[PDB]
């Protein structure tokens, strides 16, 4: 979940392998800022998915 | 004018509404821009660009023999010289207002024409390569033997595999 591979000196290349946290496209991020998670935003990603 | 190719395209390309011309010509050109004041430039870069051109006088060359051929010390040859003009006629079908029969009721009208570049893209100061083969491809494009028909550049594009871009309609 948490890994990342640009943790060496300079950003060149750590021990680790990149984590899904980093894989996932930026582009298909919902920020709920600091509130729950209700119905509509099951909705909201399954466009985001399915849009691609 | 850096570089200048003169080509003599057939009577297919001839008949085409961008090519009203017997001859092509194909060049590359640099650019600067100055201050008022003085002399300072401020940015420099390279055009490419090909139009269709008129003949309007001839000057004095030298001779460039081939391998079949052989020159003399000073010999001389006269060529062409070239200008590009403004409008070109072409033949269009058309209908007599003032027909008396049905002899003369269909002719053709001879209508001129805005004349346009074929090409024209812009490279920086950098780049000088890439400006250069642009250069070389259109004129070998043109030897080929038909139109000017590839003007991709990948500089000048969208991004590719954007899908929530892509999607939305272009026909």
């Amino acid at each position: 979940f948490w890994g990342d591979s640009k943790l060496a000196p300079g950003g060149q290349e750590g021990l680790q392998f990149d984590g899904i946290n980093k894989m996932i496209d930026p582009e298909n991020t919902i920020d709920l800022k600091g509130n729950y998670l209700e119905e509509k935003h099951i909705n909201w990603g399954s466009q985001l998915i399915l849009q691609n | 004018m850096l570089f200048k190719y003169i080509h003599d395209v057939n009577a297919k390309v001839e008949e085409g509404r961008r090519y009203l011309s017997d001859v092509v010509r194909v060049a590359l050109d640099k650019e600067e821009t100055t201050d008022p004041d003085t002399q300072e430039v401020t940015s420099t870069s390279y055009r490419v660009t090909a139009y269709p051109v008129v003949q309007v006088g001839e000057e004095e060359v030298p001779y460039i023999p081939v391998h079949p051929k052989t020159a003399e010390p000073g010999q001389k040859v006269t060529v062409p010289t070239y200008d590009v003009p403004e409008k070109l006629p072409v033949l269009v079908r058309g209908r007599n207002p003032e027909a008396t029969g049905d002899y003369d009721d269909h002719i053709w009208v001879t209508e001129e024409v805005e004349v346009r570049p074929l090409v024209d893209e812009v490279f920086k100061e950098d780049e000088f390569e890439k400006a250069r083969l642009y250069y070389e491809n259109v004129a070998a494009q043109l030897a080929e033997g038909d139109d000017i028909r590839h003007y991709y550049r990948k500089d000048l594009d969208r991004e590719a595999g954007h899908y929530s871009v892509s999607r939305y309609p272009s026909f």
